[PDB]
């Protein structure tokens, strides 16, 4: 059996009040679009959420119209195909779950809208997983089609190696090293799971400050109004 | 004493107490929000969208 | 001897720290509720002031100075006779009910 | 149950001071720290032992489990 | 709510409580503009206005 | 192109925890291979080796990235 | 002519319940949790309503609705995680409240104690349905397991289980009825909490010492009201730390996978606040015996006023009994951890001993010990 | 007797302003 | 059901090739982490062409 | 109140939520109604006080 | 199910494919009508016999 | 407790046993009637026509 747990990587957003590197989010979206979107899906995230996080409005619009998304029945009686816009969720790669299972070896690529909030370990898992591919150890013979990943439960993941060195060209020009690609995609997936990650932390900061201020004064109020009982100095004078 | 003048001026009347509290909150929200946003952007510099907007 | 463990438990109980002599810590059931009532005036007043002191100390989370900790050998059982009489009367009443 | 039908009490004198002349934090640390140390001394020997034996039981279970999950000569 | 409430003592009492009631209304107005974040007042204000 | 992942992998494999983890690994492999029909797997030794390597690797790598 | 505080018929109860209520002078912080429960309930009512604002209790859209709350609605994530962590914190304060009641001999108050037991039952049922609502993998599978536990009841087992399910398995009907039940029950809890306070007010309160404080009562308003506010602020501190720095710290990530009735998750552990009974349920090999032990674990609180024999009301002055009580608390923690762990060699036997000792302390060890110091203190 | 009783000294708890027996608390009442 | 067979495999009828607990011709798992064999319902073969199941 | 630009999803869901909660508020206010009524007693058709005939 | 794509379908489901569900649904609607009938009669009684003096 | 048993309580029990037992009979009949326990109604003359 055994379950090799993912080591705790020192992510930039790991800090108590540290938010994700949004430039890393911009880089991590491209790998999802050009690599992970080929078989996987992010159905719960639309192009609208992308603006203001790692893209501006015009780039988001252009990116959305790059793909083609289905709209409702036209005035003739059938589906009419239209380019995407801001209010369209990320395109599904496969028409239905059955098509997804059949197209692959027989497994199902889980949607990544929550894969970081569903896997025990979080980003440290996924990153390590994408970088955990290796030759199976002696005495283990995986079936044709199965690939060996120690971090995957059962060590028999049905995933072709998704990330290899120089898989795609980052627009800004950062090197396409597999480690960089995996790091950026993991940050992007964490953002996808927890979009409020920035604001939450920001809110927490304020909660730390004012409750560091309210708590003494309120306490200072209590000891103020409770001091009468705390300095009673009783006396007994029986006859 | 400054505290004594403060109390004799705008703390004796409970209604003036409320006015002081409200006008104080008016500026406290502003100052605290500015300061906390300042601390947050200083801690996370070069990572927030505001800091990297100018590139694109 | 057995008195050794009795004294050890008395010191470990902690009500001697607050000035209470055993009987002041009694759970007030009906029989006890009568037992306090039957007490003479002086004993009742002393008990009520003593409990007042304990409540004050517990509110302040303090104890008496070491000197005024009621000794084991000085713990007078002012309620045992009255409470025992109440219990005997209750037993007789129940027996007549039978 | 309201104030007045509560008890009978006699010869008890209670003094007090207003909250506006007594410092709300009178020698906070100076007397608080010995007080907290005394309170901790009173109860540590009767509070901690069950928790430490729980800790031992928990850690022991953790390894015993993962050893049971280890290999075996054959 | 009739001639009973109209009288010199009642008028004087009105005068006595006019400052308190009026600045209570001022308290209410300030609280309202604060809570609602009313721009049409807050724009004219000093430093506060920099929020927008 | 050179990935920093492989570099950090090697310089962390030089650690002595990884040294003895590897020792048990090559002790397991021929023990399993020579045994023609055994049903043992060296997955446990590989798991300990990977744990020892990866906890170390996490400390490095991200600085280079 | 008369103070409106004590003249207005509606103001009478409020004044006699929170303003001029005679309270013990030496009340410790352990009693503040009484407020912390009630206030917390309001947040659960306040937040839980807003979750009900945007929620379609339907198998095909419940999870989508929850994600839309946490991702699209303005500050919906705040409300959602505030609600969940508030429920967890509510159970924290409930356990601390029961512990305080056990310690300072409050179960002498009988009617309040039984009403509190009913409150506990209702709150646990409410939390169960609430965890069912998100319709994640753990939601659906834990609901299936816990409702299948009812099959152990003889004769009427299967029909009762199918009745609760609303069909043949946990599906549309089960979720739809669970949402409405989760809506109604907290109002029952509120009315029952009003009854709890009504019963309590007639006997005052139990101070830590345990002796009657009828002669040292103090007005409630300038006092604990402010102390209760301070306690509520500390509670808000803990809750806000939980929500704002690690929302899913107390929660299994597997719930974020949509509920698929084809894949059993690797672990079927319920929420953190139920394992203490769940572990007991795992301990007894017999299914019916397991269910009876599970229910009796909570029901044992009712027997507590009967089992008390020490002539002192409170635990302040009973050292050996205090060691026993802290052993009980350690046992509860051990049971929670065991319920967290799977059913394997090292954990089965530990669960057996934990359950046995947890029952033994309450039934045998505590009263037998209570005899001992009574004999020790010459009475 | 009523003459015999007296208020125990509170000097340990008093604020700095109202601590001497010759000054008047009216002066520092506003400050406190 | 890690990328399983469709009533095929080495072990007659069914066989899990991802993990252990290889299925049988009747579905029995050979040895591994599968809690049980292929799930079996309450079939009712009270007549031909019927075999009522759940 | 709409939750959007027209009576739509949010309006229906929130109307369900409010329609669920409110009748319990009705119950509370009805209890207070009875509480207030008891302090004077019901009014007979004749209007005049019937304290000698209760 | 308070959703604009299943609300009407769910109501039809209650009326049609639920054991004695039509009774519950029509009991609800006509009970609302009768509740308002009783409320109006109650308000009229209060107006007539001068119960607003309370 | 020891407050129970004894002379008086046993004839109290004897006095109240018919009433309590036949109240339990009332409860049994009410339960079988409300729940329509087919098992019991199999052995009553009229009500076999239900099934
Ligand atoms: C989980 C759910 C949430 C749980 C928390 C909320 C519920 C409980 C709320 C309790 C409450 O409101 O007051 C409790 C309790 C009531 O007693 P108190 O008002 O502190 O007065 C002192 C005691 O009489 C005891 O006095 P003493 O003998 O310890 O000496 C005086 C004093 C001085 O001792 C100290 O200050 C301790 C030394 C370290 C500081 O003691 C304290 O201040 C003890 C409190 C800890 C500080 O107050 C506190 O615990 C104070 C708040 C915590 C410290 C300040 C944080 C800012
Ligand atoms: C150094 C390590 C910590 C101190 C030593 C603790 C220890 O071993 O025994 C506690 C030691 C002996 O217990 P004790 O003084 O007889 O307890 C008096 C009251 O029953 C319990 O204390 P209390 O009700 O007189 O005063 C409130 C007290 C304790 O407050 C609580 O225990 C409730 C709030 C805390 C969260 C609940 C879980 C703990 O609060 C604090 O001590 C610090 C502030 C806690 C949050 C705000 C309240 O007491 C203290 O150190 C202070 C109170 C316990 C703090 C924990
Ligand atoms: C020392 O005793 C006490 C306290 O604090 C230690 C208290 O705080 C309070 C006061 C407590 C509360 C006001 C909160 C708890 C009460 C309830 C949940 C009862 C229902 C009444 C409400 C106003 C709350 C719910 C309201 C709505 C849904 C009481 C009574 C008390 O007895
Ligand atoms: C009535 C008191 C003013 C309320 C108000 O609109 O305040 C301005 C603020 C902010 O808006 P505003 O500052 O743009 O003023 C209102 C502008 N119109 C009329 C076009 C909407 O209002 C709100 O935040 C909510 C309005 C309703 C409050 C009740
Ligand atoms: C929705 C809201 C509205 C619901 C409907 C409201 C309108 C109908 C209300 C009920 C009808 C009136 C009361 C009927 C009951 C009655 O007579 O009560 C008083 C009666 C008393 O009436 P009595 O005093 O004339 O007769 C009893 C006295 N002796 C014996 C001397 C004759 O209550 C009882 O008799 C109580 C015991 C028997 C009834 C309870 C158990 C019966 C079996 C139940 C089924 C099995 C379980
Ligand atoms: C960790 C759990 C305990 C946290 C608080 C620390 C503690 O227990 O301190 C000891 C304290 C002593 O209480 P006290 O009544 O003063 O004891 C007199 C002894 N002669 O103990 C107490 O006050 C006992 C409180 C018991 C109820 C709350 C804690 C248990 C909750 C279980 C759920
Ligand atoms: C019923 C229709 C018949 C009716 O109301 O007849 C009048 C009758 C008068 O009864 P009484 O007041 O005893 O007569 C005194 C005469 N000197 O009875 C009455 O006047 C009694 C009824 C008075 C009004 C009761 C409230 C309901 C009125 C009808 C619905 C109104 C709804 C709209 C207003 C609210
Ligand atoms: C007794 C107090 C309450 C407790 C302990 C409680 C507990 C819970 C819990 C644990 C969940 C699961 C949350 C999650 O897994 O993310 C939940 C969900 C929910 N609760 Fe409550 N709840 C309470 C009161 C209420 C009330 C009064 C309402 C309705 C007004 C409500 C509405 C909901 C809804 C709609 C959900 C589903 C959305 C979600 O998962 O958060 N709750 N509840
Ligand atoms: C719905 C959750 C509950 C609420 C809102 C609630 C409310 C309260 C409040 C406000 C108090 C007074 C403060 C205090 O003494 O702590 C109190 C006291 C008490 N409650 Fe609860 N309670 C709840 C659950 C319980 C439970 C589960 C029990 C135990 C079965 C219980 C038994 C008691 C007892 C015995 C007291 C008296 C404590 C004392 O004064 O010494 N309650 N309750
Ligand atoms: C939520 C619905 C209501 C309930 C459950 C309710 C409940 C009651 C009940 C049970 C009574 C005593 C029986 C009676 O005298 O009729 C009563 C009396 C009364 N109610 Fe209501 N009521 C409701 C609505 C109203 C309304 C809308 C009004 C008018 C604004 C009103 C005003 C009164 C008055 C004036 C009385 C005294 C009648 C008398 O003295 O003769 N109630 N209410
Ligand atoms: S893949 Fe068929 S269950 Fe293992």
């Amino acid at each position: 059996d055994l379950e090799l747990h993912a080591p705790s990587y020192p992510w930039s957003h790991r800090g108590l009040l540290s938010s994700l590197d949004h430039t890393s989010i911009r880089r991590g979206f491209q790998v999802y679009k050009q690599v992970c979107s080929s078989c996987h899906s992010m159905d719960y995230v639309a192009y609208r959420h992308l603006v203001g996080v790692c893209y501006t409005e015009e780039e988001a619009k252009a990116l959305a119209e790059e793909v083609e998304v289905q709209d409702g029945p036209n005035e003739d009686g059938e589906m009419f195909m239209r380019p995407g816009k801001l209010s369209d969720y990320f395109p599904k790669p496969y028409p239905n779950p059955e098509a997804a299972r059949a197209a692959n070896n027989g497994a199902l690529p889980p949607d990544l809208s929550y894969i970081v909030r569903a896997r025990h370990g979080g980003e440290d898992y996924v990153f390590s997983l994408l970088t955990g591919y290796c030759e199976p150890p002696t005495g283990v013979s995986l079936r044709e089609g199965l690939y060996f990943n120690p971090y995957f439960p059962g060590q028999a993941i049905a995933m072709a190696p998704p990330i290899y060195n120089e898989v795609l060209e980052f627009d800004d020009g950062t090197p396409a090293t597999m480690s960089q690609v995996a790091k950026d995609v993991c940050t992007f997936l964490r953002w996808a799971s927890e979009p409020e990650h920035d604001h939450r932390k920001r809110m927490g900061l304020k909660m730390l400050m004012m409750m560091g201020l309210l708590l003494p004064l309120v306490y200072a109020m209590k000891r103020h109004k409770w001091s009468v009982l705390k300095s009673r100095k009783l006396a007994y004078r029986p006859p | 004493t400054l505290t004594a003048r403060l109390y004799s001026l705008l703390f004796r009347r409970t209604s003036t107490f409320a006015l002081t509290i409200a006008v104080g909150a008016l500026f406290f929200e502003r100052a605290f929000d500015q300061g906390a946003d300042a601390i947050y952007e200083h801690i996370n510099q070069g990572k927030l969208w505001k800091h990297i907007k100018h590139k694109y | 001897w057995l008195e050794g463990i009795r004294k050890w438990y008395y010191n470990a109980a902690g009500f001697n720290k607050l000035g209470l002599m055993r009987d002041d810590t009694i759970y007030e059931d009906d029989d006890v509720k009568e037992a306090i009532r039957r007490l003479p005036e002086n004993l009742y007043n002393d008990r009520v002031f003593r409990i007042k002191r304990a409540l004050d100390l517990t509110m302040r989370q303090q104890i008496l100075p070491k000197e005024q900790w009621t000794k084991y050998e000085e713990d007078k059982f002012y309620l045992e006779p009255y409470l025992k009489e109440v219990i005997r009367e209750r037993k007789e009443r129940e027996e007549w009910a039978k | 149950r309201e104030f007045g039908h509560l008890t009978r009490m006699r010869h008890v004198i209670t003094y007090s001071l207003s909250p506006f002349e007594q410092r709300a934090f009178p020698h906070y640390f100076t007397k608080g720290i010995p007080n907290v140390l005394r309170r901790t001394r009173a109860c540590i020997l009767r509070v901690a032992p069950p928790f430490v034996v729980f800790y031992l039981v928990y850690t022991w279970g953790t390894q015993e489990f993962e050893k049971s999950k280890r290999k075996n000569p054959a | 709510m009739l001639s009973r409430f109209l009288g010199p003592r009642y008028r004087e009492l009105a005068r006595n409580w006019i400052p308190t009631a009026s600045m209570w209304g001022a308290v209410g107005a300030v609280g309202l503009v604060w809570a609602t974040d009313w721009r049409l007042i807050l724009d004219w204000v000093p430093y506060i206005n920099g929020k927008f | 192109l050179v990935d920093p992942l492989t570099t950090v992998r090697e310089q962390c494999e030089q650690i002595e925890k990884c040294i003895k983890a590897r020792e048990r690994l090559e002790l397991c492999d021929q023990r399993v291979s020579s045994r023609s029909q055994t049903e043992e797997d060296c997955t446990e030794e590989l798991f300990d080796f990977l744990h020892a390597r990866d906890h170390c690797v996490a400390h490095k790598l991200f600085n280079s990235l | 002519m008369t103070n409106i505080r004590k003249s207005h018929p509606l103001m009478k109860i409020i004044n006699n319940a929170f303003i001029d209520l005679p309270a013990p002078s030496n009340i410790s912080s352990w009693w503040n949790f009484g407020s912390l429960l009630g206030i917390c309930l309001i947040l659960q009512i306040l937040t839980g309503l807003f979750l009900a604002m945007h929620y379609t209790s339907d198998t095909t859209t419940a999870f989508s609705s929850v994600t839309h709350i946490c991702r699209d609605v303005n500050y919906g994530w705040v409300i959602r995680y505030l609600h969940a962590n508030g429920a967890s914190m509510f159970f924290i304060c409930l356990f601390i409240h029961v512990g305080r009641g056990l310690y300072y001999g409050s179960y002498m108050f009988l009617e309040t104690w039984n009403i509190g037991v009913v409150l506990l039952f209702t709150v646990m049922a409410t939390a169960f349905m609430g965890y069912v609502l998100p319709w994640g993998q753990m939601s659906f599978w834990g609901a299936t397991v816990i409702t299948n536990l009812l099959s152990a009841i003889p004769y009427i087992g299967t029909d009762l289980v199918e009745w609760i399910w609303g069909g043949f398995s946990v599906d549309k009907a089960t979720l739809t009825r669970f949402f409405a039940f989760h809506f109604i029950l907290p109002f029952i809890i509120t009315a029952l909490a009003a009854v709890h306070l009504l019963f309590l007010h007639e006997t005052g309160s139990n101070n830590p010492t345990g002796i009657s404080s009828d002669m040292d009562k103090i007005p409630f308003h300038p006092y604990y009201t402010i102390k209760d506010i301070l306690g509520a602020l500390f509670m808000m501190l803990i809750l806000l730390i939980l929500v704002l720095f690690s929302p899913d710290l107390l929660g299994d990530p597997d719930n974020y996978t949509p509920a698929n009735p084809l894949n059993t998750p690797p672990h079927i552990k319920p929420e953190w606040y139920f394992l203490f009974a769940y572990a007991i349920l795992r301990s007894i090999p017999n299914k019916l015996g397991g269910v009876l032990a599970l229910v009796a674990s909570i029901l044992i609180l009712i027997l507590m006023p009967m089992l008390h024999t020490s002539k002192q009301r409170s635990m302040m002055f009973r050292p050996l009994s205090q060691c026993l009580f802290w052993m009980l608390v350690a046992d509860l923690i051990t049971l929670t951890w065991i319920g967290g762990q799977p059913v394997e060699h090292p954990f089965i036997i530990i669960g057996q001993l934990a359950s046995i000792l947890y029952f033994l302390i309450i039934l045998v060890l505590m009263p037998i010990t209570s005899i001992i110091e009574n004999n020790l203190l010459k009475w | 007797s009523h003459t015999d009783i007296r208020v125990p000294d509170f000097s340990d708890y008093r604020r700095a302003e109202v601590l001497d027996s010759t000054k008047s608390s009216k002066e520092s009442s506003d400050a406190r | 059901g890690c990328v399983p067979i469709a009533n095929a495999g080495d072990f007659g009828g069914y066989y899990c090739p991802c993990h252990g607990s290889h299925y049988d011709a009747s579905g029995r798992i050979r040895k591994g982490p599968a809690p049980l064999n292929l799930e079996v319902p309450t079939y009712e073969f009270t007549s031909d062409d019927l075999v009522i199941v759940g």
